[PDB]
């Protein structure tokens, strides 16, 4: 490649052409993988010159190159972002959007989509900058497929970004006026587009329930479900995501999750083999069964209740973490019945087995859980053979050590159950 | 009340930014 010295004496030449030979040499340095010099050409003092080439609309290949050079320092740290921002970029990327050139207007698309993806304050003023109406309108026609597969897809990315990040989440009229089309590329037949789209979803679900209610009300969540079941891992992935940040919601948003047929699925998801969808889906079933009695009765009825035995009996430690919550919310929320159903499908003995787990918080759920079981116990009048299976299967050794536990809340909670039942 | 909304650490989440190689 060139060196930088090479680059800056050909941007500073005022030759037109000999500014566009250097800059197309600055972004070929830009785009080699290992190490680009990004923070040399930003000390060099380059940006400005490169913002400036984006308004040469005489000259496409110039635009094109220096938006190309940007879109990779905009990649890097937030502070070479901050030099794009600081470079005036972002109004003439947007301004770049209208383009009659599809690969510059596509590279401008994506250019916005690093800076926005940056941080909130980086996509805010990205959308106070108007970049929200000339990116949808690039998606206004009537069937997405006639649009090349490489510019749809940088397109969702970007609008992804500006789904992202919280603290503060996007401008709600901003989420109001992207979902109409990000429901369109949920239901687009590319597994890219697929898989950003359920992205974006899952970052408008991640918050407080009227932003889950904005989303839910859309219908997204039929077609989120049809996502759950697909066989590529980057669907499913921010699929279930959604999915999850669904059902932490209100009961009725929850049971629109339900309605929609999703815990058929999980059979599957629990006993998937990457570990971090296991998690996921039993972080999902924990807040399902946080729900309503007829909801906990739902999950019986899939047969789902065998699936948490599975998961809190043999998982990767965060999985089993997920199914402890998941059978305290149950026994939490649970009628009598459906915690005996619980019992005589097994639960007691990987619930003890997990006593000896050197983790606080999962030691103190599964105590809460033993003594809401406890609790059902007393309605039946059995808490003796409770009791018993307890210390049959090893579980009362282990509560009576928990006395001598560090933690208030455990020896507290541990003391009880031995003074009550044992 | 016993909704637990997500929790994500930095080294979980993947990058938002890409830069172009070719």
């Amino acid at each position: 490649n060139w060196s930088v010295e090479d680059i800056v004496k050909g941007i500073n030449s005022n030759n037109l052409e000999s500014q566009l030979q250097a800059t197309q040499a600055a972004r070929k340095l830009l785009s080699r993988e290992k190490q680009p010099p990004i923070d040399n050409i930003i000390r060099a003092g380059l940006i400005p010159k490169f913002v400036s080439f984006l308004g040469k609309t005489d000259c496409s290949p110039i635009q094109f190159e220096s938006a190309w050079a940007l879109t990779n320092i905009a990649s890097g740290t937030s502070e070479q972002t901050k030099a794009v921002v600081d470079g005036g970029a972002i109004p003439a990327f947007i301004s770049l959007l209208a383009s009659p050139h599809a690969h510059i207007s596509e590279q401008a698309v994506w250019a916005l989509g690093n800076i926005a993806g940056d941080g909130s304050a980086f996509r805010d003023l990205v959308i106070k900058h108007g970049a929200i109406d000339p990116l949808l309108a690039l998606l206004a026609v009537p069937d997405l497929s006639t649009l090349a597969c490489g510019y749809l897809r940088n397109l969702t990315w970007t609008l992804s970004n500006l789904c992202r990040n919280k603290n503060p989440a996007p401008p709600l009229d901003a989420v109001e006026q992207i979902l109409p089309t990000l429901v369109r590329l949920l239901h687009h037949n590319d597994p890219e587009v697929l898989a950003d789209s359920c992205w974006a979803i899952s970052y408008l679900t991640d918050g407080p329930n009227e932003r889950i209610e904005m989303v839910v009300k859309k219908g997204v969540v039929p077609q989120l479900v049809k996502l759950l079941g697909a066989t590529e891992l980057p669907i499913v992935t921010p699929a279930l995501r959604a999915i999850g940040n669904i059902v932490t919601g209100t009961d009725e948003q929850t049971q629109k999750v339900i309605d929609a047929g999703a815990l058929a699925v999980f059979p599957s998801l629990l006993t998937n083999p990457k570990t971090n969808i296991q998690k996921e889906a039993t972080w999902t079933m924990s807040n399902i069964t946080a729900g309503r009695q007829d909801q906990i009765q739902q999950v019986v009825n899939h047969g789902l209740v065998p699936f948490l035995v599975g998961v809190l009996s043999k998982a990767d430690f965060k999985t089993q973490k997920e199914a402890a919550w998941a059978i305290t919310n149950y026994t939490s929320g649970g009628t009598v019945e459906q915690i005996v159903y619980l019992v005589h499908c097994g639960i007691i003995e990987p619930l003890m087995n997990l006593l000896s787990a050197k983790d606080t918080k999962i030691i103190q759920v599964i105590l809460d859980a033993i003594s809401n079981i406890f609790q059902a116990a007393e309605k039946l009048g059995e808490t003796e053979k409770l009791s018993i299976m307890i210390e049959e299967c090893g579980g009362l050794d282990k509560i009576e050590a928990l006395q001598r536990h560090e933690n208030e809340s455990v020896y507290k909670a541990s003391l009880n159950l031995i003074e009550k039942y044992f | 009340s016993g909704k637990r909304k997500l929790i994500t650490s930095e080294e979980e989440r993947d990058p938002a930014k890409r830069g172009r190689k070719s």
